[PDB]
């Protein structure tokens, strides 16, 4: 007779279970969001890395020329000077070959 | 009603298992990322590290090419000077008190290479000097090409000569080797 009792209690439980499944699935939709955020901002960290990878490269490659070029300026001159001294003779040899 | 009390605790106890299912299924998502990001950024550190050393190799390889040129640049400034002095030396010979002596040296030397021989050539810079073996031998001194001596033989034939500057381009080009060692020994 009371029917409603067994047919109403049968609803509250069903709609609390409903309510459970969703609030459950949100915690996954919550972590799914964090799953993006943690990737997006990992894309960022690496982007910031590139900077240093191109920048430190800049500063050192810019320095590498300084050190190499000022050794080019130094070593080229020091080979002139090596010749300068012995130079009279070079002609002395070349002149002798053609002469006879 | 104790009967439905048990239906409550049971259904409610099912709720407690759904939420826990979610939590672990979330924690694995959270941890899926933690690794996912770690595994890419490691991979993008790698690629950049090569984008560094291999870049620096081509920079270091550049500097050596600038030093190598630099040096070769310097040796040319020198080697050309030695060239000028040999030329200057050959060009200051005429006004030196030793030039007429050399004259018939190359005049005779060529005269041997042409056994037949009709006549010979030379400038007033030189030709006048040719009186020594102008009296002797053929006696033909007529022509003008001012550093060197030529000859014409077999009546006409192939008229073979001997330019003083043609001796340089040969002899310089040959022992340019003994000279470079002598310089940078």
């Amino acid at each position: 007779g009371l029917i409603k009792s067994l047919a109403e209690k049968e609803k509250q439980l069903l709609e609390r279970l409903e309510a459970a499944k969703k609030e459950a699935e949100e915690r996954v939709k919550r972590a799914e969001a964090e799953a993006k955020a943690l990737l997006e901002e990992a894309e960022a960290k690496a982007k910031a890395l590139e900077a240093q990878y191109r920048e430190r490269e800049r500063a050192e490659t810019e320095a590498l020329l300084a050190r190499y070029r000022e050794r080019a300026e130094a070593e080229a001159k020091a080979v002139r000077e090596k010749a300068m001294a012995r130079l009279d003779e070079a002609v002395a040899l070349v002149l002798k070959e053609v002469l006879p | 009603s104790k009967l439905e009390a048990i239906l409550s605790q049971e259904v409610e106890a099912e709720i407690q298992a759904l939420l826990q299912e979610a939590e672990a299924k979330a924690e694995a998502v959270k941890r899926e990322a933690e690794e996912k990001a770690k595994a890419l950024l490691q991979a993008r550190e790698r690629a950049l590290e090569a984008q560094y050393r291999a870049a620096l190799r081509r920079a270091e390889s550049a500097g050596e090419l600038l030093v190598a040129t630099a040096r070769t640049q310097a040796r040319g400034e020198v080697l050309e000077e030695v060239r000028r002095r040999v030329r200057e030396a050959l060009e200051a010979l005429p006004q030196k008190p030793e030039w007429p002596e050399v004259v018939r040296k190359l005049a005779l030397e060529a005269l041997e290479a042409l056994p037949g021989a009709k006549a010979l050539v030379a400038n007033p810079e030189d030709l006048p000097h040719l009186e020594a073996m102008a009296r002797e031998r053929g006696v033909e001194l007529q022509a003008e090409p001012r550093l060197g001596v030529r000859a014409v033989g077999a009546e006409g034939k192939t008229q073979v000569e001997n330019s003083l500057l043609a001796r340089m381009d040969r002899a310089w080009d040959a022992m340019s080797s003994k000279v470079a060692q002598a310089l940078w020994g």
